[PDB]
């Protein structure tokens, strides 16, 4: 897998490939990595695919309960901490997880990275998966906090294609989302080959 | 008060009765009537649906537990519902472990065992629901009536509930055809039974009746106002 | 009859033990809390210590978290127990979600605790009513009353304990939008409501003010004489 | 690994830490905070196995604030140190041990400043100095040969600067920036970091 | 090698109507050196002191639960704990976790509260009680101190002679090992005074 | 001598009645009037506030709540009893959206809530549960695969599909009026107008914005509670 | 009526069983303590010494809990012993967990929580024992707290509990000069209070049980007045009364 | 470690060593291995010393309770039955090799429980690491139905062969004699090897050790 | 007052638990027993008189030892006394196992008091209808204690409970002196048994146990007969 999500003045994007493999043979190339758990909060994908789907669906249930009980939308920090604790008691007997908690709430657009190992870390630039380093290189070469929406989109597509191109365990389709005060939006989904044609020249 | 012997199920009367059990028995006499008939290869459960107000739906009295076995309740909603979930769980457990349908006699035996514990032990109130059990197994149709005294009977027919003695005496008049009747004949006999239960001013309308039929090849299927329509089209007129 | 059983409905549909526990609050002491634009205030009648009681340990007003406070009316042991449980739950909530506990959450927890203590025999209901105050993350002033019946409600300015009806009517007649324009106006309202029932003034009153995350300091007994000088001054000013 | 330099002055403790968060290949966050505010007069530094570090630190943090709020006064730093030591020791032999090293440093009005050390087994230790991580072996020699029992604040920042630049020269990976704090009669305060040009 | 994970060195001694207990001051992990203020000797009374050897944190835990249970006993009885009860008590505290053993080998020393007869005792990791009329050591330096206290001790040894003998024994024994060393604390306790000292040995 | 059977729920009257359950039923009449009506275009829920003091925060008093965006609720009885009931209902709806990842039908919602109900006399209360019958009557309305659906729940655990049901202090009179004021082809707007008419005829005080909470659920939109301006709009016509 | 199990509420709101547990302390022996400038003491009455009690004890009404904690008991003997043992357990659990002697307020609140839990729920009779804890802590120096079978508590500088407690405390507050008594004047005041509250023309030192808590040389020492010491104190107060009456 | 047991014409004689070793270094030279259980029964332990100690006190307390409840002197079958039941309860996790011998109303008895938890009644039996030499003597010089003093020197030379054929046993000998009218707890029975005389004083006089700091705390 | 003399968890409005007082009244109706603490030891005795000499007097013993130096006698119910003996033995032996030292009698009395007051904690279990007399010697001091059904425990130079306990107590306080010797203590105890024995004590009609520096031992019938003859 390969997921990139970097924060800027305008918001946060997220990156996702679609290649699912069981060792060598590619199990599927139509995998939706980032999960649409909540209309204003986004969850990512890494590690065990079913582990991620189950844990994110549990978190979705939990935030729906929270927004229906407290009658207020759950903080992104609260959701990330809830994920961290609910997977922590499972630490040590076979869990495989890495995930970014991304969304915009009253304390500005938030982003935290949770994992089976135990880090629940915030920060601007988040890249996990097989091609995490490849995405990190291009993003840190191109990260500026002042990326305007159209140029942020362009550099987002550039970095995400660089990531899905430089890796060998990645491929299929691309998933891209953007977060704003009214929630998240599905921006685009450009395949490896069409985007290869676009970025070859 | 000489009736200090009816405050819990675990005390006997001086004359050797458990008055709490008798009150539970009389409790199902409050619910609406329900009569069942069984043919050579088909068993019918027909009940009189009741509604809290005419602006709301009628209370369901025929419950489906498994494709081959069906139940009809008359009494407390809570106890009957709990018995229904217990029935469904046991029927599924039988299908899972033995891959064969739960026998009607065996199902009713486990029902008696389950409902005897409240009668014997302090704690849970006695299950005050009159259950009419109609299913199909190797020797054909069965009609089992589980009285809230934790007792059950193999009956050709039974009407349990309010003014059920009228249907009882109707069936007492009309044994001689039950065994050899087909679907329509037994259905009309049951409908005449309920009509005997029902007073003059009321009649068996579409919303008023609920019919459940099981058989050798036909699963326990419950009919409603539109579904009971073909069966009541063959119904005659009330001999008034 | 139907009164000596916590979980037995009366023929007229009342859980009389619950209402008796509720009435037990009316034998406590007056505690009135008002929420302002940027402040929330807690006015409680203080029992005049005869000659030897240490006022440091007679705490009527206690803060559950750095963002919530509460005053109680009822039996002090029950109040202490609920205070310990509710602050433990605030800390555990911060363990689970890492953010400061909102007033709604802690009030809901207190109500649920009291309720689970009043739904079974062998468990006497918590015969205390507590006024929950505090600011949320976005600093919205919220005040909640919890009832020994296990319910909660949002009150802009409520009073509990003995004479709570008189203070309630006083607040009804005097609570205005401009009465909470400044911190001093809210203070004037709360001391006025207090002296409605505790007319002696001076001592026998304790005050606490929470501004926008100041980690409230209870008003110390130097400016209660100053604030009551201000109150008496305004009082001879309009009359 | 991540660094924790705490040095005890005559009436203060200067505690230092890095700000780097990495997951086994690269630094995800460049402004990590591995130091937790126990109370107004005590702070905790816990390192070692990640993930365990953060939840254990907040659990202890909320325990100590529960104490200071249920009693109206905060623990003495020695009492807090013994509390954390007891907690981690009790969870040690359990089926879910906490293999996290730790540091603890604070002040008390009654006696004075204090600083405490915890391994991933958590044995206590009070010293005018403390260090954690793989760089501790590197700068322990500086910690000894460059220390007097009368460290002054400006010389304290100079000495932590010396240790910091020896880490920058010697330690394998990169430590860009560092959090250092003063604890004294007035409580906790945050100081600045260091950077080094390479052009 | 669990003993080598932190190490240590303790020794107990008695003389004529007085007792002397000595312990190492080093604290350090199995390879690296950290501090020198570790407390292996603990006061179980005005004239009762217990020396502990084992894992550092295991040592501290057993010391603290011992102090808790000992204050419980002292409050229950109101009397000073007579050291044989202390030795049986520590043996039980170690043994009650036989299937979860604390890899800690402690030691105690003291005097009889009534006749002022000194008494020392030795305990094993899983809690085998043992008492000697001469001496007892525990830690990583067991062989050397054992041998040279066999070659050095004499019975009926005077208090000043007792202090000199314990000092020389502990210093020349700790000169023969590395993981335990760099400062040793010596506690001599007599029925009249309690002189708490720390002999000047090598800092190496 | 009834007195020997009202004490406790596990007693049977000589007439076979559950006197504790009947007392719980009558305890519904202590609550405020709630009226729900079912129309082809949806369901609307109207309730009385019964505000004790003008200083009250009207948001606190909850007569209608949301179990899920597709379903609505109405309450009459104890506040805490209904609070536990509604929390369990929301937990159950998320349980279904977890297990089957679908929106669970209102009849099954009342099924599960009634499963939590009628459990007072059940031995599974050993961990801790109701030793006494739940004391709130529930009004469930919403839209599912069978279109708009409204169900009324009885503290005994019984549920019935009702086109128009009224619970609370004036359940008898409001039901009697709804009996003749209801038609099957009633539009949502005229249904809500009729509902406020019944409330006006029934409620103890005048109808103002702070006397009524209003709710609507339609197949098009999600659960919408009428705001102050929407309440004013719907009440100015009447 | 509403005199059944403690988990009941009178229609007026009163907890009658707790009320009876309150008034039951009036049947217990009289014990008091007062707070001096640089000392604190506990004075208690030995109500039952008939002729043949071995007095194989360190103190009967006064029970020590910790190197810093001591209390006096007033209630049923069984509940007294249970409360003392739980006090020891809680104090030493706090010491083991925190490596510091437990603050007096914290231990008092722990006991009060246990006592409340014994009347809050469970259908168990509340501990009919009222305690007078005496102790020192670095947070507030010398402190004295008066427990309560109801589960409440209070910080007091003068408090008597037992039989004839109302008159004793009334005269005690009548004759208390806060902030200006040493140990000697506090002892004299306690002896006078005992004189006025006991049913004896001349109280014997045997009937009197005094323990004093004082912090000195960095350590807090709890000592019960020895028979020689208590007899000297009572004889001094006796000749002082003689001086007062001859001057009168 | 050596434990031995014989039955003589009238009662039981027990022989135990005194050397306790941890690892390959001896811990103590005069440990007591003859364990008090009853004023009419006695046991000898081997293996894990702490386990032997704790199991012996546990069985002795339980058997004392049994005897006090009965009022009669406890019997050997009772003691060994509880001992073997509790030993088998742990299923060899305790390394405790114990030999049990005593006198009851039925006569002298002597049982031997291996650490795993099996027992057998034997007129003569030994266990331990030095069990080889002791049992070799047991077949070489032992005679049944054999008098008290000749029982004494028989057991003494058996344990002497044990100590002089094994490293893990010696420096003292202690014997326990059981009879219907006699209990002789010989401890030590006879020391086999006293430590050699020291030829050179190492001259540990005053002033030989320097100190850092002084601190004086008076008491009493 | 009657509505409160039915449970052990309800306080009477004026006083305290009435079931405890009724258990005490059951105690006062039991077999008389007298314990006396001498300077060098302690002695406790009781009357074993029962009709139908068919009864085997040796079959049961009212005086039993708890350990090598602790003995006890009771007054009241028999089976409750046996149960108390069992619990006391278990507790004392637990203390021995934990501490490997003979249990001090003060701690034994405290623990047995706790265990009997445990039966008084909640309803559904009646308090023991038995009061205990504990004799013990330790630290060069003979200890004599009384344990109550209420769980109260106190010391006694010399006391007597059971039937006609007031007269026995008056006799003891008119006889006992602090410098009493062991043999004279036994003489006083047998005389106290006598003054209300009602029927000419025999060697087996009474049962007396003695404790001293040499532990506790129940006196054999021969020594009892010798002492009875000496007193005559």
């Amino acid at each position: 897998t390969t997921t990139l999500a970097f924060k800027f003045r305008h918001g946060v994007i997220v990156a996702a490939d679609s290649r699912a493999t069981a060792g060598a043979y590619i199990a599927s190339q139509t995998v939706k990595k980032v999960i649409e758990i909540n209309p204003y909060l986004l969850g990512t994908m890494a590690g065990g695919a079913a582990d991620c789907s189950f844990w994110e669906r549990l978190l979705a249930r939990q935030c729906r309960i929270y927004e229906l009980r407290n009658k207020e939308r759950i903080s992104v920090a609260a959701a990330s901490k809830l994920l961290a604790n609910m997977v922590y008691q499972y630490k040590g007997m076979g869990l495989s997880m890495g995930t970014m908690i991304c969304g915009w709430d009253k304390r500005g657009p938030g982003l935290y990275y949770v994992d089976s190992e135990g880090n629940r870390i915030s920060g601007a630039t988040f890249s996990v998966g097989s091609g995490s380093v490849y995405a990190y290189g291009v993003m840190d070469r191109g990260y500026s906090y002042d990326l305007e929406v159209e140029q942020a989109y362009d550099l987002a597509r550039r970095a995400i294609y660089q990531a899905t191109y430089r890796d060998a365990y990645s491929g299929g389709a691309v998933n891209l989302y953007h977060v704003r005060e009214d929630g998240w939006i599905r921006v685009s989904s450009d395949n490896v080959a069409d985007l290869h044609e676009k970025y070859s020249g | 008060f000489r009736n200090q012997y009816d405050n819990d199920v675990t005390v006997w009367s001086p004359q050797g009765r458990i008055h709490q059990i008798e009150y539970a028995m009389e409790a199902v006499k409050q619910g609406s009537a329900t009569v069942g008939l069984k043919s050579k290869t088909h068993a019918v459960l027909v009940a009189l649906k009741r509604a809290q107000s005419e602006l709301a739906a009628h209370q369901k009295k025929i419950l489906h537990v498994d494709n081959h076995i069906g139940i009809s309740i008359a009494g407390l909603t809570a106890d009957a519902r709990l018995l229904c979930n217990f029935m469904r769980q046991e029927c599924l457990d039988s299908r899972f472990v033995f891959d064969r349908p739960l026998p009607v006699s065996r199902l009713v035996s486990l029902i008696g065992s389950k409902t005897q514990i409240p009668t014997q032990r302090y704690g849970r109130r006695p299950y005050g629901v009159g259950l009419l059990i109609a299913g199909y197994d190797d020797m054909g149709p069965h009609i089992f009536q589980t009285c809230p005294s934790a007792n059950y009977f193999d009956c050709r027919a039974m009407s349990i509930g309010a003014r059920s003695q009228s249907a009882r005496t109707y069936l007492e008049r009309h044994m001689s055809e039950f065994m050899e009747c087909n679907l329509n004949e037994l259905v009309k006999h049951g409908l005449r039974a309920l009509r005997e239960t029902l007073p003059a001013e009321q009649d068996l309308t579409t919303k008023n009746v609920s019919i459940g039929i099981v058989g050798k090849d036909l699963e326990f299927t419950i009919y409603d106002d539109d579904d009971v329509s073909p069966f009541l089209e063959g119904l005659e007129e009330r001999p008034q | 009859s139907y009164d000596r059983a916590i979980t037995v409905f009366s023929p007229d549909g009342h859980l009389f033990q619950v209402e008796y526990a509720q009435e037990a609050v009316k034998k406590g002491s007056t505690a009135v809390g008002v929420r302002g634009r940027d402040i929330v205030v807690l006015g409680v009648e203080k029992k005049s210590v005869a000659k030897l009681q240490d006022e440091r340990t007679v705490r009527k007003i206690c803060a559950l978290d750095d963002n919530v406070c509460m005053a109680f009316a009822g039996l002090t042991a029950d109040a202490r127990i609920v205070i310990n449980r509710a602050r433990v739950e605030c800390q555990s909530h911060r363990l689970t979600v890492e953010d400061p506990v909102t007033v709604e959450y802690i009030t809901r927890y207190i109500a649920s605790l009291k309720q689970r203590y009043t739904q079974s025999n062998g468990r006497r209901p918590f015969g205390i009513s507590a006024l929950i105050v505090g600011f949320d993350f976005d600093g919205t002033p919220r005040l909640y009353q919890t009832d020994p019946s296990g319910t909660y409600h949002a009150w802009k300015a409520n009073a509990i304990g003995r004479g709570a009806k008189s203070v309630r009517e006083f607040l009804e007649k005097n609570y205005t939008d401009e009465a909470i324009e400044t911190d001093d106006l809210t203070i004037k309202l709360v001391i006025k409501a207090l002296l409605e029932v505790v007319q002696s003034g001076g001592k026998n009153i304790e005050l606490a003010v929470m501004r926008r995350d100041q980690s409230l300091k209870i008003l110390n007994p130097e400016e209660i004489e100053k604030y009551v000088a201000e109150i008496e001054k305004e009082k001879e000013e309009n009359e | 690994m991540e660094y924790l330099i705490g040095i005890q002055g005559p009436d203060y403790v200067l505690v230092a830490s890095d700000r780097v968060a990495a997951s086994n290949i690269v630094q995800m966050k460049d402004d990590h905070d591995k130091m937790f505010k126990m109370s107004e007069k005590i702070l905790l530094l816990c390192v070692g196995e990640a993930g365990d570090t953060v939840q254990f630190a907040e659990y202890i943090q909320k325990n100590v604030q529960l104490y200071k709020m249920r009693n109206g006064y905060e623990l003495s730093p020695t009492a807090a140190a013994n509390f954390t030591r007891r907690n981690l020791a009790d969870c040690l032999r359990s089926r879910t041990p906490y293999h996290v090293n730790l540091l603890l440093a604070g002040y008390d009005e009654h006696e004075g400043p204090a600083l405490y050390y915890m391994d991933y087994l958590a044995a206590l230790a009070k010293a005018p100095f403390a260090a954690h991580g793989y760089g501790a072996f590197l700068t322990l020699s500086i910690l000894d040969r460059y220390y007097t029992p009368t460290i002054s604040r400006e010389r304290a920042v100079e000495l932590l600067r010396k240790c910091l630049e020896e880490l920058q020269k010697r330690f394998i990976l990169n430590l860009p920036t560092f959090s250092v704090r003063i604890i004294d009669k007035n409580g906790i305060h945050d100081l600045d970091n260091i950077s080094f040009p390479k052009q | 090698s669990i003993m080598s994970y932190n190490g240590g060195a303790v020794m107990a001694m008695k003389g004529k109507n007085c007792v002397a207990i000595a312990a190492d001051r080093r604290f350090g992990i199995q390879a690296q050196m950290v501090t020198t203020d570790f407390q292996k000797i603990f006061p179980m009374g005005d004239r009762l002191y217990i020396g502990l050897a084992g894992l550092a944190t295991d040592v501290q835990t057993v010391a603290q639960r011992l102090k808790f249970r000992l204050n419980l006993y002292e409050l229950k009885e109101g009397r000073q704990i007579k050291p044989y009860t202390l030795m049986s008590m520590v043996a039980n505290l170690l043994y009650e976790k036989r299937f979860g053993p604390y890899y800690t080998e402690p030691v105690i020393a003291g005097l009889d509260p009534k006749t002022f007869k000194p008494f020392i005792c030795s305990l094993d990791l899983i809690g085998c009680p043992m008492v000697t009329d001469d001496f007892v050591v525990s830690g990583t330096c067991a062989e050397q101190m054992y041998g040279m206290c066999e070659s050095l001790w004499e019975p009926n040894m005077d208090p000043d002679h007792l202090f000199e003998t314990i000092s020389q024994a502990m210093l020349n024994a700790v000169d023969r090992d590395a993981v335990s060393g760099m400062g040793v604390i010596v506690h001599i306790i007599e029925k009249d005074k309690i002189t708490t000292r720390t002999l000047k040995a090598r800092m190496d | 001598t009834r007195s020997e059977y009202d004490r406790g729920v596990n007693t049977f009257s000589p007439e076979g009645r559950l006197f504790q359950v009947e007392y719980a039923i009558e305890a519904i009449k202590l609550g405020s009037t709630a009226i729900g009506i079912q129309t082809s275009e949806g369901v609307c829920l109207a309730v009385e506030k019964r505000i004790t003091s003008p200083l009250m925060e009207p948001s606190s008093i909850e007569k209608i709540v949301e179990i899920d965006a597709h379903i609505g609720c109405a309450m009459s009885g104890l506040i805490k009893d209904a609070k536990t009931l509604i929390d369990k209902a929301r937990v159950e709806t998320q349980n279904h959206w977890f297990t089957y990842n679908e929106t669970m039908t209102v009849e099954s919602v009342t099924q599960a809530v009634s499963n939590l109900a009628l459990q007072f006399g059940e031995e599974d209360a050993d961990p801790g549960a109701m030793s006494r019958p739940f004391g709130v009557a529930l009004l469930f309305g919403g839209v599912d695969e069978k279109g708009p659906q409204l169900f009324h729940m009885d503290p005994s655990g019984t549920f019935v599909q009702c086109d128009a049901r009224a619970i609370g202090s004036a359940s008898e009179g409001a039901q009697s009026s709804l009996q003749e004021v209801y038609h099957k082809s009633m539009t949502l707007k005229e249904a809500i107008k009729s509902s406020l008419i019944i409330l006006k005829q029934v409620m103890e005080e005048k109808l103002n914005a702070t006397n009524i909470e209003l709710a609507t659920v339609q197949p098009g939109q999600n659960f919408h509670m009428f705001t102050k301006e929407e309440l004013e709009e719907v009440i100015k016509d009447i | 009526r509403y005199d059944s199990r403690t988990t009941i509420f009178s229609p007026e709101g009163r907890l009658y069983q707790v009320e009876y547990a309150m008034e039951a302390i009036g049947h217990a022996g009289t014990c008091l303590g007062i707070l001096a400038n640089d000392g604190v003491l506990l004075a208690a009455e030995r109500r039952n010494i008939h002729k043949l009690l071995d007095e194989v004890f360190f103190s009967e009404k006064i029970y020590k809990l910790n190197e810093d904690m001591a209390c006096s008991v007033a209630g049923i003997t069984s509940d007294a012993n249970v409360l003392t043992n739980e006090l020891r357990l809680i104090a030493q659990r706090y010491l083991l967990q925190y490596q510091e002697p437990i603050p007096c307020e914290q231990l008092v609140t722990a006991l009060c929580d246990i006592k409340q839990a014994y009347t809050q729920f469970g259908g168990k009779r509340p501990f009919g024992v009222s305690l007078l804890y005496i102790g020192w802590d670095k947070h507030y120096g010398f402190q004295l707290y008066q427990s309560d079978p109801s589960g409440n508590y209070g910080g007091w500088k003068a408090t008597c509990i037992g039989n004839n407690s109302a008159a004793a405390v009334s005269m005690l507050k009548q004759d208390y000069k806060e902030g200006e008594m040493t140990l000697k004047s506090a002892l004299a005041l306690a002896i006078k209070v005992l004189n006025k509250t006991m049913d004896v023309s001349k109280l014997s030192a045997e009937k009197v049980e005094i323990a004093t808590l004082t912090r000195e040389n960095g350590k807090t020492v709890i000592r019960v007045l020895k028979q020689k010491e208590v007899e000297q104190l009572i004889k001094k107060h006796e000749e002082e009364e003689a001086k007062a009456e001859r001057e009168k | 470690t050596t434990i031995a047991g014989v039955v003589y014409k009238d009662g039981i004689v027990l022989g135990a060593d005194t050397r306790a070793t941890e690892g390959m270094v001896v811990a103590d030279k005069n440990c007591s291995k003859i364990h008090f259980i009853s004023p009419n029964i006695y046991c000898c332990g081997a293996g894990t010393a702490a386990d032997t100690d704790m199991t012996t006190q546990l069985i002795s307390s339980n058997l004392e309770l049994h005897s006090l409840s009965t009022g009669r002197l406890p019997r050997v079958v009772t003691a060994n039955r509880m001992l073997k039941q509790m030993l088998f309860r742990y299923q060899g996790y305790i390394g405790a090799a114990l030999v049990l011998g005593g006198v009851d109303v039925t006569g002298p008895h002597l049982y031997s429980i291996y650490p795993h938890g099996s027992t057998d009644k034997l007129p003569y039996v030994t266990m331990g690491s030095g069990s080889l030499a002791a049992m070799a003597v047991f077949e070489d010089k032992f005679r049944p139905d054999m008098e008290e003093e000749e029982a004494k020197n028989l057991v003494s030379e058996a344990i002497a062969a044990g100590i002089f054929n094994d490293l893990g046993s010696g420096s003292n000998i202690d014997l326990c004699v059981i009879s219907k009218n006699k209990l002789d707890f010989l401890r030590p029975y006879t020391v086999p090897n006293k430590k050699g005389t020291r030829l050179g004083r190492y001259r540990c006089e005053k002033g030989t050790t320097a100190v850092l700091t002084e601190k004086i705390t008076p008491l009493e | 007052e009657r509505g409160y003399s039915f449970s052990l968890t309800t306080f009477s409005p004026s006083g305290k638990l009435v079931q405890i007082e009724y258990a005490l009244a059951a105690v006062a109706g039991g077999a008389p027993s007298v314990g006396i603490k001498a300077a060098n030891g302690v002695v406790l005795a009781t009357e074993k008189k029962q009709k139908s000499i068919l009864y085997d007097e040796r079959s049961v013993h009212k005086v039993e030892p708890i350990t090598k130096h602790i003995g006890l006698v009771y007054s009241g119910m028999g089976p409750d006394y046996r149960v108390l003996v069992h619990r006391a033995r278990k507790l004392a032996q637990q203390y021995y196992l934990v501490y490997q030292e003979p249990i001090p009698t003060a701690q034994l009395v405290q623990r047995v008091a706790s265990v009997m007051q445990e039966y008084t904690q909640s309803g559904g279990v009646r308090p023991f209808g038995v009061s205990l007399l504990i004799c013990g010697w330790n630290e060069g001091r003979p200890y004599l204690f009384q344990s109550d059904p209420s769980g109260a425990y106190f010391a006694w130079k010399a006391t007597a409970m059971g039937k006609n306990y007031v007269n026995g107590k008056t006799f003891l306080e008119k006889r006992y002196n602090e410098d009493l010797e062991l043999e004279d203590a036994i003489h006083t105890a047998i005389l106290t048994l006598k003054e209300s024995f009602e029927g000419q004590m025999t060697e087996d009609n009474i049962e007396v146990g003695i404790c001293n520096e040499a532990g506790f031992r129940r006196l054999t019938p021969t020594e009892v007969k010798d002492y009875l003859a000496a007193i005559a």
